[PDB]
């Protein structure tokens, strides 16, 4: 049968994982963590650096 | 063939990250450590063909 | 024939066509390799057979 | 062959050869065609002769 | 932030590798206007010897 | 599915589909019309035959 028979496209897709992006998610919640004690912090501190 | 344009994308990108890493380091020149990062590249060692 | 000569010959130009415009369509198909294909004279009996 | 990683392999189709092969076979097509039509107009012109 | 670069390594796009892209669509869009071209004029000038 | 607010949705008429549609099928056009003129001609032949 007629025998060049067309390209096709096989779907689309995107570049990223699971378990490293849960690793990313758990880092991040322990730095927003961190962030707001330090923030937390700072405000005390800048009345007592005075 | 499209190889010409290739050639220009890695030439292009390439340069794009030798150049972002000596932004980086140029910009890092003084924090408390740092030794200098530097770019190393290479031929494609490969992806020939006839001759 | 004369006329079958032409004809197998415009029959298989279609083949070559074909196999052609395939290679164009691949033209970026990754890993892909490129085709075409191969003639053969029909003589048979005598002189030129039919082409 | 030795492996590669984080890379692909390409299409070995040249697009410029791939052009001028299809010239080249729309000459064949055509003069198949011409003799075609050259030997029938002149046959047909000889089945009515008679 | 390093493994956002991590992430965005994996997932990110950039400006000059769409270029490229873009310039080899072009291309490959082109040579199949190339080659529906040739071929109508194949099939009209069959339609011309008949 | 969901309701959308402040959009509208167009067609499906793709220029390239529909051009390359037109395209064939023009091509079966003139064949059909060939067809006819033959059959034409077969009937000519006939009719001035006697």
């Amino acid at each position: 049968g007629w025998i060049g028979n067309g390209v096709y496209v096989s779907g689309v897709q995107r570049e990223y994982d699971a378990f490293i992006t849960n690793q990313l998610r758990g880092a991040q919640n322990q730095s927003s963590g961190l962030t707001t004690r330090y923030e937390q912090m700072s405000k005390i501190d800048n009345l007592l650096a005075d | 063939m499209s190889s010409l344009i290739n050639h220009a994308m890695s030439g292009l990108n390439a340069a794009q990250a030798a150049l972002n890493t000596v932004s980086n380091n140029i910009n890092n020149y003084n924090v408390a450590g740092y030794t200098r990062q530097t770019t190393i590249l290479a031929q494609a060692n490969s992806t020939l063909g006839a001759g | 024939m004369s006329f079958s000569q032409a004809v197998s010959g415009l029959n298989a130009a279609a083949t070559n066509l074909d196999v052609i415009g395939n290679n164009i369509a691949n033209s970026a198909t990754y890993g892909f390799k490129s085709g075409t294909a191969s003639f053969a004279d029909m003589f048979a009996g005598s002189k030129v057979g039919l082409g | 062959g030795k492996l590669t990683n984080g890379a692909l392999e390409a299409s070995n189709v040249d697009l410029s050869k791939e052009l001028v092969n299809m010239i080249v076979a729309q000459r064949n097509y055509q003069s198949n065609a011409q003799t075609i039509k050259t030997q029938d107009q002149i046959l047909n012109t000889l089945v009515n002769l008679r | 932030k390093q493994l956002y670069k991590q992430q965005q390594s994996v997932s990110g796009v950039n400006l000059d590798e769409e270029y490229g892209n873009l310039q080899r669509y072009q291309q490959y869009y082109l040579a199949n206007a190339q080659v529906l071209q040739t071929a109508n004029a194949l099939f009209d000038a069959l339609l011309n010897i008949r």
